[PDB]
């Protein structure tokens, strides 16, 4: 696990390959704090989240794609690990309206 | 361009007449690899 | 114009381009005396009536005395299939 | 029976998103909560190597070493 | 500066090594592949002689198959992406079903024989025509710039060799 | 090999719709995660942190 | 760049350029230090090279239903894949004249081809789709080379000479 | 200037009462919680936000406010000064009161 | 300075340079770092964009009220905007050549031009608030070049002649 969190912490900031030692351990520490998740498995419905997501934020058409993209993405190759990869895919899922603030220009406080 | 574009598609005087909009598009695309050249 | 011919040839590509297969549907008219226009569209308002004690029937407005040799001529061309010739 | 179905399946609708509201409000928290233990440590681990001993003597032995050896060193 | 597509070769070529590493992890194998040099005139030599049916470096001839195997890795394939490494597959093929032609002719002698037929014997005195044929041909593949120049010099040929190879493949002997 | 071609254009395709913003080298580093055997919470959690981070490191 | 265009205008899969069976071959998807915008043309020149090996699989099914016209029919379009493999070879000389060449030449040489392959591959789609043999395919494609655009009713004129030529067979063997 | 430091030390240094320096404490802490991880509550709609304050008025009985406030709203978009007028209302929003 | 000036002068507006279209131009300095005597000398050149931006509208309006010699002096009143674009480029290598000019060379350049552009504006109103055209505005012409300042009466005799060549015309083919 090491080789790829690694990697994954170069690669977010785009540069540093020990500049990025902070956000490394930082992982690492927040890794091994013991989180339980609210339901474990069933495709059924992390896929009906994403769905119900999708109405919320106007974007129905592709609400509609992502139906043929999951039936799809089963048999390109069936997935054990897809509850995990659907949830990541929903927290980081975004709304189409607005802008979060600045990001730019809160640094330097 | 993109509007122009956007009437090519894959009667024939219609088709003749969208296709001496695109025969024309070539000596455009021939100017593009000039100033393509200058900037590189 | 007379500043530059390179619009004028502009508007003569478009020009001489989208005619052409709109000659070639008239020449076609006379040589072979028949031509090419579908039964949806009427394009040129030249068409052959399928009767045979009939020519040919012209359709109104649903250079033009020059339109008039075209129709005169394709009557008489029209026939000259429909008959035998000497 | 209709309109009791009818009201309960949009309650849920609406239970569902403020559930994932809260549970996201927890991931928010768990952050807060390291991020600011990982600031602490960093100080203390930087103080209590200045304060627990002087560096300065650490580097003043160091020298003496150097200057005694070498000096014996041409005995 | 220069981006991808003006930037020649290299630059394409350090993504390409790149981005098949990013794939590579979740494969798991002995030893990863990875590439072994040959330069692109190396190339176009290991297959000037895989057409006349012989072995180079990057071909390993099955007599399981009597067919030719090429390298299945990450292994050089020219500057391409692991292109030549499926298309040079249908090239060797093409020089395969040459040795089927002549490994058929040398059994079909009857000097080895004498209760096949003579007629038998009769489609072999016209066949190495095509042979000799062949040899010249390869002779004549040089220049070869890029690998295309000699897989469209025999596409004609292609479609051809497949009906004239297979007609053989039932077996078809003497008067049928 | 040939499997961990194909996956990966679909899944490209998701995440692009539902707004996630992770090129193709990284979205690889989490398949191997999730493969590896990662709770959910903690991988969410350190890619919205690290984006954060990231970008008022940058400005 | 320069001699793996090539190979994926071929049409043959690259590993840049991963062939998906559900939408042919295509550039996969923001591919990082290349500019997004590049590849949405880019997207366009595979979509010559997609429908080229979409017709070598016409060929070859009936090369190496049945007819004697489809083998014809197989003569017919390969001279229309005659000036699309010389301008190939035009662009391999270039890239040894020059090899810091840029891809908009590249598209621009394409261009040509751009209403000459779709226009083919919808001709040989209606073939497949009313399953036709024989003598009844000549006038089909002779109401196709009555077709607009001028490179593609030659095109569409020259897959018509080839299996008329076989109608000939028959007619000279016949009177 | 108008740093996001300077205008915190501006807000402390009036409200506590005192100058600069007594305030340092309080400066230092304030930091503390804006450098807190926060995610956004509004990524939509103006509109959902101006709905609420029009909520905390009618709840207190203080009818006549809301009258006034939906005018004065109008006002407030169409000068267009302030470009991130939502997070504004939100501030409001939190300090209503009777 | 000098590279928003250099294209404020061709007619692309600043908000330092603001402009507001058709009724008006505001100058719009309150710079510090340009000096107030700095700042005032580039409110006179900036007035020679306000007509300059006045003249191109009436190229743009009447190619692309009905008279075909209102399109005509529009071809020939290009022709003697030419050698003023001309000069806005080789002023953008004046201040690559050497980083050490200021405005005092954008003065200096813009003189020549500054004996032209008044009075050859003032020219194409006096058509316009009367509504001249046809054959009469260039009789209106000629007898501005009549006139006098010895490079506007041998400019406008070269935007009378591509015009009055356009008459030529009509009388070749009437004969």
């Amino acid at each position: 696990p090491n080789v790829l969190l690694q990697n994954l912490c170069c690669r977010i900031l785009g540069k540093g390959e020990a500049d990025v030692a902070q956000q490394f351990q930082y992982a690492v520490r927040v890794i091994g704090s013991n989180f339980a998740p609210t339901v474990e498995r069933d495709e059924f419905l992390v896929t009906e989240k994403i769905k119900k997501e999708f109405v919320r934020q106007r974007r129905e058409a592709d609400g509609a794609l992502f139906s043929e993209l999951h039936r799809k993405l089963q048999s390109q190759g069936v997935l054990k690990n897809r509850w995990s990869i659907l949830y990541l895919l929903l927290s980081l899922s975004e709304d189409p309206r607005k802008q979060p603030n600045k990001t730019s220009s809160f640094a330097a406080l | 361009v993109f509007r122009l574009q956007k009437f090519i598609d894959e009667f024939r005087t219609y088709q003749a007449f969208m296709w001496a909009l695109y025969k024309y598009f070539i000596s455009f695309k021939e100017e593009l690899t000039e100033i393509e050249k200058c900037i590189i | 114009g007379e500043a530059s011919e390179q619009t004028v040839s502009l508007l003569f590509c478009l020009w001489v381009e989208t005619v052409r297969p709109y000659l070639e549907i008239v020449d076609e008219w006379i040589v072979h005396g028949n031509l090419f226009d579908p039964a949806k569209e009427f394009i040129i308002q030249r068409n052959k009536d399928v009767p045979f004690n009939h020519r040919d029937f012209w359709y109104a407005t649903y250079l033009k005395p020059v339109l008039k040799q075209i129709i005169m001529a394709g009557k008489s061309m029209q026939l000259l299939k429909n008959l035998k010739c000497r | 029976a209709i309109q009791i179905n009818f009201i309960k399946n949009m309650i849920e609708e609406t239970l569902d998103d403020f559930r994932e509201a809260c549970h996201r409000d927890i991931v928010n928290l768990q952050v807060e909560m390291i991020k600011q233990f990982h600031i602490q440590s960093s100080e203390i681990q930087m103080l209590l190597e200045r304060y627990s001993l002087n560096e300065s003597l650490v580097s003043e032995i160091e020298k003496l070493r150097e200057e005694n050896k070498r000096l014996r060193a041409n005995f | 500066e220069p981006y991808v597509t003006e930037a020649g070769r290299e630059a394409f070529d350090k993504l390409y090594k790149l981005h098949e590493g990013g794939l590579q992890i979740l494969s798991a194998t002995t030893l990863q592949p990875q590439l072994v040099l040959l330069e692109e005139t190396d190339l176009v030599k290991a297959v000037l002689n895989v057409l006349i049916g012989v072995v180079s470096s990057t071909f390993s001839y099955n007599q399981a198959l009597q067919s030719f195997a090429v390298k299945q890795g990450v292994y050089i394939s020219g500057t391409s992406p692991d292109n030549v490494s499926s298309l040079l597959t249908q090239v060797a093929e093409y020089g395969t079903y040459y040795t089927r032609l002549s490994h058929f002719s040398l059994l079909t002698v009857l000097d080895s024989s004498h209760s096949n037929g003579l007629v038998f014997q009769a489609f072999t005195s016209g066949l190495r025509k095509y042979l000799q044929y062949y040899r010249a041909c390869v002779l004549s593949t040089p220049a070869s710039l890029t690998l295309l120049t000699i897989s469209f010099l025999f596409r004609k040929l292609g479609r051809q060799l497949r009906y004239l190879a297979e007609l053989c493949c039932a077996f078809p002997t003497g008067v049928k | 090999m040939s499997a961990v071609r194909e996956t990966m254009d679909v899944l490209l395709e998701i995440s692009r719709l539902l707004n996630t913003g992770l090129d193709m080298e990284t979205l690889s580093i989490c398949v191997r995660l999730c493969e590896q055997g990662i709770n959910p919470e903690a991988l969410s959690s350190v890619i919205k942190e690290l984006r954060r981070a990231s970008d008022t490191l940058k400005a | 760049m320069i001699h793996e265009l090539l190979l994926a205008l071929s049409g043959y899969p690259g590993s840049i350029f991963t062939w998906n069976k559900r939408t042919g071959l295509q550039v996969s998807q923001d591919i990082p230090f290349l500019h997004p915008g590049e590849t949405s043309v880019l997207n366009r020149l595979c979509k010559l090279g997609t429908d080229y090996i979409r017709f070598t699989e016409f060929i070859e099914q009936y090369t190496g239903l049945h007819g004697i016209y489809l083998r014809a029919f197989c003569r017919g379009l390969d001279s229309i894949l005659q000036p699309y493999r010389q301008a190939l070879l035009d662009l391999e000389q270039e890239f040894l004249a020059d090899p810091h060449l840029s891809i908009s030449h590249i598209n621009y040489s394409l261009d040509q081809f751009h209403l000459l392959f779709p226009s083919i591959m919808v001709v040989v789609e209606q073939i497949k789709s009313q399953k036709i043999h024989g003598c009844q395919i000549l006038e089909t494609v002779y109401k196709h080379s009555c077709g607009g655009l001028p490179p593609v009713r030659s095109a569409l004129e020259k897959t018509l000479a080839v299996c008329h030529g076989v109608m000939y067979k028959q007619l000279s063997a016949w009177m």
